[PDB]
């Protein structure tokens, strides 16, 4: 009908729930609610056996899975849309979707707290100006006003400056980089002249 | 003046899914082109073949013995 | 579903529990 | 922009899956990439089900991405139609591709409409005359009909295509439209240059007296063009027909092209491939096509086309499929190319509607049929003349023998566009030279005569001028041969006068490739 557009599309019936579960605690202003309620779940789904009894068995019925389901989230304060999802999922068998559902839904909820998520190797440990130096030029990278968050790592082998790992792509702006991206522009010119 | 035009330009990664029967099934690669030259970090090229809505098929320009899941 | 964004997921990121701790009184009496 | 305007989903080869945020576009309709190195058409195939739709690319797919924004156009694709399109070389999306501007526009029509109906189809039966004796007489083409070629890789198709344009449409009248669909642009660059020394096509101020569209979607195309051009050539010469009301030729070469561009795009297109390897849906595909190009009430159409056959089979199904649509049909043969008979024409193979006494007479029926006779008596006896040999059948058969190796070699004969390479002048034998031609070989008014004279001429009087030559030529013998070449009073000069008279070319010192390599480069 009329649902709030998502904020980036993905991938096929597992992030198509999660883009439908997302659509709808949007239009009903749970993003954050519903989101724990699914981190809620994968840690009932590790506490206990007879809970993933209903993901994985294949004689488990679907009168069975969907009569306990629906039993132990009839209170409990849950949201009203994840009390729906988990009894869809149940008359399907799809419960086992739910661990990949919820990292769909989390990338969904990146793509709207404006982040993005990141990895900074450097050589020394970073100042009060040095934070704010390389944060200053990372904001070339993201394509939006994104917040990235941080992440501070250590090694020896860049010779100063810094790497990004942005989980897609990188953005090597070492100078040990430059160095290597030195030598071998001056001795191609060399063999050239 | 290549030092004062030097960008190192942003490096745009992949995972290999899946490799064997000649094609590797790579991750990620957003925006990588249909026939596209990809590289490898065994140094082995490959082509982005079929852009597919989760993975990349790329067809390996060389031995598929050297690139691995992941 | 990519596989670094799925392995983070064995580590506890729930940080409420008004459901992990509501069902002790309601799985066990439906399984049964 | 959010709505009217979807992304790209994923590109397998030619094939473009395109995600709609809301409100997909129509099957068949045309699509355009935002974005792309030459304009990227797309053309909607399925509704995949997700807000997908599947599309054919009419271009190449290389270089797009998967979060390419593609608009809607909200309709087919549309090519421009009229008598501004007469003279112009067109593609698949009616875009001008002879540099000599933009196409003046009569009307802008879909390229995808439905077939005519059966209220409006017509049932009108006069023969054309073509020229070609093995044509005429024993498959003769209907004016308004659908005329196939059939033949693979080297037979002769397109010499006898271009030999039907050279005879049937200078005297035709109306307009043509040629549709090249997977050919050679050598061979499509060689029709538009000679259709300009024939006047066909006029350049420029005087564009208007032309009498040819060219609609090309040649071999180098991707197989989203090729599957789609013969219909952008049916919807010039649909135009002509339903609203100039007029007779159109319509020559396509290869419409096996179009089919087998629809079987590489349906590999990918997900679907369970049928018989030998080609797409389910190959006899609709085809026919809605073909269905399309007819003889109405309004207008007529006569079409030949060229349909090729893969590694010299009849029975592949597309070529199988293509016969029942087809009012004439003429089979070009391997074999009976290699006997240097030219058509290459399998008289025993090439069918037409028209072969029938009560449309093209009692006399051009009976000397057709008896030709037939005896070319199938004589295909009979090939087995034991191959292994017992001339020397024992009967000598009711050995007449026989001799008078069907009497009309095989005159069924041959020399086209006037196979002048360039064969330098045997060309004979547009009429239709009466033909039935009286082949009317005496069959009485036997000519059992004295040679076979080889026989062989590439074109009327019966030519092979009684040839026998003479032919005689003659082992007759004509002269004494001491008339030189005079010796003693030849200044006209000859030594060799070291003519070795003088040559300008000696000079050589520009070794190549010089780095001077033209590093004047504009500087990048690599
Ligand atoms: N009528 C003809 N006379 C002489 N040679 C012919 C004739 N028709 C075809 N050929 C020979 O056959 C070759 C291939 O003919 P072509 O028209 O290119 O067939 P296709 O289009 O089927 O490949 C030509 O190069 C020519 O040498
Ligand atoms: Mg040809």
């Amino acid at each position: 009908l009329k649902l709030p557009t998502a904020p980036l599309q993905l991938s096929g019936t597992s992030a198509q729930i999660a883009t439908l579960l997302w659509q709808v605690a949007a239009k009903e202003n749970q993003l954050d609610k519903v989101q724990d309620e699914l981190y809620q779940f994968i840690e009932l789904f590790k506490q206990h056996s007879e809970l993933r009894r209903l993901a994985t068995d294949p004689f488990v019925p679907t009168l069975v899975r969907t009569k306990i389901i629906s039993s132990v989230l009839k209170d409990s304060g849950a949201s009203e849309i994840t009390k729906k999802l988990f009894e869809a999922l149940a008359d399907e068998g799809a419960l086992s979707a739910l661990l990949e559902v919820t990292v769909n839904y989390e990338e969904l909820m990146l793509a709207h707290k404006k982040e993005v998520y990141c990895t900074v190797i450097t050589a020394e440990p970073l100042d009060k100006l040095e934070r704010v130096e390389l944060t200053k030029k990372a904001e070339k990278f993201v394509d939006a006003g994104f917040k990235l968050v941080m992440q501070e790592k250590i090694d020896k082998k860049l010779l100063g400056g810094f790497v990004i790992e942005f989980s897609d792509r990188r953005v090597d702006m070492s100078t040990a980089k430059k160095v290597e991206e030195f030598n071998n522009f001056v001795n191609k010119l060399v063999l050239s002249i | 003046e290549w030092e004062k035009s030097y960008q190192p330009p942003v490096i745009h990664l992949g995972r290999v899914l899946s490799v064997g029967d000649g094609i590797a099934r790579v991750y990620g690669l957003k925006s990588v082109q249909a026939g596209e030259l990809v590289c490898f970090d065994s140094g082995v090229k490959g082509m982005a073949l079929n852009l597919q809505a989760d993975h990349v098929g790329v067809v390996v320009f060389g031995n598929d013995s050297v690139i691995h899941q992941g | 579903a990519d596989a670094k964004a799925l392995d983070e997921l064995r580590k506890p990121k729930f940080s409420s529990k008004y459901l992990i701790q509501h069902v002790s009184q309601k799985l066990i009496p439906a399984v049964k | 922009p959010a709505i009217d305007a979807g992304y790209v989903s994923q590109v397998i080869g030619p094939v473009v899956d395109v995600r709609f945020d809301g409100e997909l576009p129509s099957i068949l309709s045309s699509l355009e990439v935002e974005g792309h190195s030459v304009r990227l058409v797309l053309e909607v195939a399925q509704h995949m089900g997700d807000n997908t739709v599947r599309c054919i690319a009419m271009d190449s797919t290389d270089g797009l991405v998967r979060g390419q924004k593609v608009v809607d156009t909200g309709s087919p694709i549309k090519v421009p139609v009229g008598r501004g399109t007469l003279g112009r070389i067109m593609n698949v999306i009616g875009e001008p591709v002879d540099e000599q501007g933009p196409i003046d526009a009569a009307d802008i029509w879909s390229i995808h409409r439905e077939a005519p109906e059966f209220t409006e189809q017509s049932t009108e039966q006069e023969i054309l005359v073509t020229g070609i004796k093995v044509v005429d007489l024993l498959a003769p083409y209907q004016r308004g009909g659908k005329i196939g070629l059939f033949g693979g890789a080297g037979v002769g198709k397109t010499v006898l295509i271009m030999e039907l344009i050279n005879n049937v449409a200078k005297a035709h009248g109306g307009f043509s439209v040629f549709a090249g669909v997977g050919e050679r642009t050598r061979e499509g660059n060689d029709l538009y240059r000679e259709m300009i020394e024939s006047g066909v096509i006029k350049l420029g101020a005087e564009r208007g007296n032309s009498k040819c569209t060219l609609v090309y979607g040649q071999m180098n195309e991707p197989p989203g063009a090729r599957a789609r051009v013969a219909l952008t050539g049916l919807t010039v010469a649909e135009y002509f027909r339903d609203i100039e009301g007029q007779d159109v030729l319509l020559f396509v070469d290869n419409i096996f092209r179009f089919t087998q561009a629809n079987s590489e795009v349906s590999a990918l297109l997900g679907r369970i491939p049928s018989a030998v390897g080609y797409q389910p849906t190959l006899a609709t595909d085809l026919g809605g096509l073909q269905e399309r190009i007819t003889t109405t009430t309004k207008g007529s159409i006569t079409s030949v086309q060229a349909v090729y056959v893969p590694a010299d089979d009849l029975t592949d199904p597309a070529p199988a499929t293509t016969f029942a649509h087809l009012d004439a049909t003429t089979v070009l043969s391997r074999s009976i190319a290699e006997l240097g008979i030219y058509p290459a024409v399998d008289p025993l193979d090439s069918t037409s509607r028209m072969l029938n006494p009560n449309v093209i007479g009692a006399e051009h029926y009976n000397v057709a049929r008896g030709v037939q006779k005896v070319l199938q008596d004589y295909k009979n006896l090939q087995d034991i003349i191959a292994i017992l040999g001339m020397d024992e059948l009967s000598e009711e058969d050995k007449l026989t023998v001799a008078r069907a190796r009497k009309i095989q070699r005159f069924l041959s004969q020399p086209f006037q566009v196979a002048e360039v390479f064969t330098g045997t002048p060309g004979k547009y034998v009429d239709l009466a030279d033909t039935i009286s031609g082949f009317q005496g070989v069959l009485t036997g008014k000519y059992d004295d005569l040679p076979e080889m004279a026989f062989y590439m001429v074109g009327d019966i009087k030519e092979v009684k001028e040839k026998a003479d030559k032919m005689a003659k030529d082992i007759a004509s013998r002269k004494e001491a041969d008339n030189k005079k070449v010796s003693e030849e009073l200044k006209d000859i000069p030594s060799l070291d006068k003519l070795v003088s008279e040559i300008k000696e070319v000079v050589i520009e010192e070794d190549d010089g490739l780095e001077e033209d390599f590093k004047a504009e480069a500087l990048s690599s």
